[PDB]
């Protein structure tokens, strides 16, 4: 389902089915647990208009 | 007619010769005059005061002049806001600018022309941070500016580094329908590559 | 009604011999509406002057531009601008000696000529919609285009610049027609245009009624020349209620009204043909003049100068020298700005008039004008006179008449702007 | 009924499917904080976006027809 909505392109539905219908914290949960493995999984987004590397909530 | 006239005639070119020597008390002079002779109505005239008191950067005296057409006469003829708004961009003073252009909302004149001149005299005057205010303000306001004036702007902001308004310009620039090209897009690039981050 | 043959705008209104504005001929929309056109809120007038579209409701202001009209792209002529010549309703066979004969065409000085080859092959092509429609355009004798005139005409053009520019035009077409419609072609060539006469005539249609857009067929974007049956029947204006846009996805050309203005009843339709050419362009192309032209242009050598600024707000004329225009804030139209665009003109960061030395130069410019309205022989409304009467509708004649008077007119406003403007400026 | 055409006519004149609907989904956000007007029970503001286009095509529909 999630293939075929990314299909249409439709991809706010998509959006609401996998996160607030239920960071998503199913992904705190996952970077979390890869954390607990010793591994960062280090979320950041850059600025377009500073180039600050702002670290995501993670 | 032909009195009113001659005496109209004559004292609005004593007017206008001490404006042109920037010497506003003599128009002020020429303003006692014509009241005088009764002839107190006279848009020409506090555009010469105005223009008197701008060519020697008495911006003080520019809106006192204002202030007295405004408060006891009649709606200034375009020149007047024009060359007003001028002496803030060309002297800095940007509030007052947006405050005078704001103000010409309510003469219903072409805002843009003022607009592009404050910009263009706040860019000449270096005083870029409130040009790019200014600017970005008329843009979401749905004003388009001069391709001249984007490729200016978009330049000297990128000497600048400051591709925060550069790229925002950018936009705005290809919402007004002016596709941005290999030249604004060097521009962009050359604040780009000092990021280190490629 | 998708047949029959001969449908004909009545010659009722061009009767005006004796001494306005009948609906067209309800079958001339009906061609089209059996084919997709649709018109939405307008009308087809039938003037002495031709075809008009007027707008036959009140239409409200909207946020977008509103449609007024949707003419289907299988319903139109095209050419490519630019050399590799392809046809998009593709009515040429392949290796048809049109292709031949176009081919033999100027890339970019000849391109009437080609959109002329293209018409006449549309009235040869049976059941290709312009072989009803061709009944419609006007003949060889109501064409306003001047490639029809002769020097009976051009003497009463007095403009020996345009004067010679339409006879290079003629000897041009009729070298053409010459060349290419020689005894020697097949009969499916020879029948196209028997005459001198029908190619010129097909080559002035081709002229007064070339559009020409950037336009997407598909994938492809590419530069057009083209027909459109009903976006060619808008009149010209420099200051247009209306434009043509096109969509691609459904080939259609939208004629469509600008947005946030609002129009009235029996209100003409109109578009900008060119934007940016004078009068002499207008009537080089299209045959025809307007006296409001705001581009229009003069001859001035003098010396004398007025303050531009000065002349922009005594007529509260607004916006960049590419932009000029005039807002509700009388007299003031295209030919004033088409004044603040022309006079010899001064301008300084904010220095004010010479109140008494702008007097000087508006009295020196005015008696400039006077004396280049003194080159013509007969003053404006002796020519106003020549038209409200006149001795049997003579098209091209009536036009020159009508270019030699807007020019003498508009001299005449550039004389009356000066006087409001010194008076003005109190 | 009706509606899924005006709806297919915007699609015909939009240029990307994908951009009308993003001007859409703007147009209606923008609508929801512009009017605070509760305006959710038998209309619906995307009907209204769609009703107020298609009356900027001079199309006779009423607000969420
Ligand atoms: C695009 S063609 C339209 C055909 C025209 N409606 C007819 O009856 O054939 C433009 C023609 O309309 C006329 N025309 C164009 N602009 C005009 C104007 N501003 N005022 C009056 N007539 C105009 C001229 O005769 C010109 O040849």
């Amino acid at each position: 389902e999630v293939w075929a909505l990314e299909g249409f392109g439709v991809a706010h539905i998509l959006q609401e089915m996998l996160t607030y219908k239920s960071a998503p914290e199913s992904f705190r949960l996952l970077v979390r647990e890869l954390r607990s493995l010793a591994l960062e999984l280090n979320h950041f987004l850059v600025s377009e208009k500073n180039f600050q590397i702002n670290r995501k909530e993670v | 007619s032909a009195l009113e006239r001659s005496l109209r005639l004559t004292f609005m070119d004593e007017l206008m010769e001490r404006a042109r020597n920037r010497d506003p008390s003599g128009v002020s002079e020429v303003i006692y005059d014509m009241i005088a002779a009764g002839l107190s109505p006279g848009p020409r005239s506090f555009h010469g005061l105005v223009v008197a008191h701008a060519l020697n950067g008495d911006e003080q005296g520019a809106m006192h002049s204002l202030r007295k057409e405004l408060g006891a006469g009649q709606r200034p003829l375009p020149e007047t806001m024009i060359a007003l708004v001028r002496l803030s961009g060309s002297k800095g003073n940007a509030q007052r600018g947006l405050e005078l252009l704001a103000a010409m909302e309510k003469l219903n004149y072409d805002i843009r022309q003022a607009w592009l001149i404050l910009v263009e005299e706040l860019v000449r005057t270096n005083h870029l941070e409130e040009a790019n205010k200014v600017f970005l303000k008329g843009a979401r306001g749905g004003m388009r500016a001069t391709d001249q004036l984007y490729d200016l702007m978009i330049e000297e902001d990128c000497k600048a580094g400051d591709h925060s308004n550069a790229l925002d310009i950018s936009y705005e620039m290809e919402a007004a329908g002016r596709f941005a090209t290999t030249f604004h897009f060097n521009c962009l690039l050359s604040v780009q590559a000092t990021c280190g981050i490629p | 009604a998708s047949l029959e043959t001969q449908p004909f705008p009545l010659f009722q209104s061009p009767a005006s011999e004796e001494s306005e504005l009948e609906s067209a001929d309800p079958d001339f929309y009906k061609i089209g509406y059996v084919r997709r056109v649709r018109a939405y809120g307008v009308e087809f007038k039938e003037g002495p002057d031709g075809f008009g579209i007027y707008a036959s409701k009140d239409i409200e202001p909207r946020r977008r531009a509103r449609v007024i009209m949707e003419i289907p792209h299988e319903l139109m002529i095209t050419i490519r601008q630019k050399h590799p010549w392809m046809f998009f309703p593709d009515i040429v066979p392949i290796g048809h000696p049109i292709f031949d004969i176009i081919n033999s065409t100027d890339p970019e000085r000849d391109w009437d000529l080609r959109l002329a080859c293209l018409l006449l092959f549309s009235f040869d092509r049976e059941d290709h919609f312009w072989r009803l429609y061709g009944d419609f355009l006007p003949a060889a004798d109501e064409c306003s285009s001047l490639l029809l005139a002769t020097e009976e005409d051009l003497a009463e053009l007095q403009d020996p610049q345009l004067v010679s520019t339409i006879r290079q035009q003629q000897k041009r077409v009729l070298e053409f027609w010459e060349k290419n419609w020689h005894s020697g072609v097949p009969l499916k060539i020879k029948r196209l245009a028997e005459d001198a006469e029908r190619f010129i005539w097909a080559v002035s249609i081709a002229q007064t009624r070339c559009i020409s857009m950037k336009t997407r067929i598909g994938a492809l974007v590419q530069d057009l020349n083209m027909m459109i049956p009903y976006a060619d029947m808008l009149n010209h204006s420099f200051e247009p209620n209306c434009f043509l846009h096109w969509r691609p996805k459904d080939r259609i050309l939208e004629v469509m009204s600008n947005a946030g203005q609002a129009i009235k009843k029996g209100e003409e339709m109109t578009i900008n043909y060119m934007p940016g050419q004078k009068n002499n362009m207008l009537m080089e192309r299209y045959g025809f003049s307007t006296p409001v032209n705001p581009w229009d242009a003069i001859p001035f050598s003098g010396d004398s100068r007025i303050h531009l600024n000065s002349f922009l707000s005594v007529f509260n004329i607004f916006g960049l020298p590419e932009e000029y225009y005039h807002d509700s804030e009388s007299f003031v139209d295209g030919a004033v700005i088409a004044a603040a665009r022309t006079l010899p003109t001064w301008s300084d960061i904010d220095l004010p008039p010479i109140p008494s030395a702008e007097r000087k130069a508006v009295k020196e410019l005015q008696d400039e004008c006077r004396k280049m309205l003194a080159e013509y022989p007969t003053t404006s409304e002796q020519d106003q006179k020549l038209l409200d009467s006149l001795s049997e509708a003579r098209t091209t004649f009536a036009t020159a008449v009508k270019y030699r008077m807007h020019r003498k007119m508009f001299i005449g406003k550039i004389i009356k702007a000066l006087d409001i403007y010194q008076e003005r400026l109190l | 009924k009706v509606m899924t055409m005006d709806i297919e006519r915007l699609l015909l004149s939009e240029d990307n499917r994908f951009e009308f609907v993003n001007s859409v989904a703007a147009e209606a956000t923008e609508y929801v904080e512009k009017n605070r007007d509760e305006y959710g029970g038998t209309k619906k503001a995307i009907f209204h976006v769609l009703s107020n286009r298609v009356n900027d095509l001079g199309f006779d529909r009423p607000e969420a027809y």
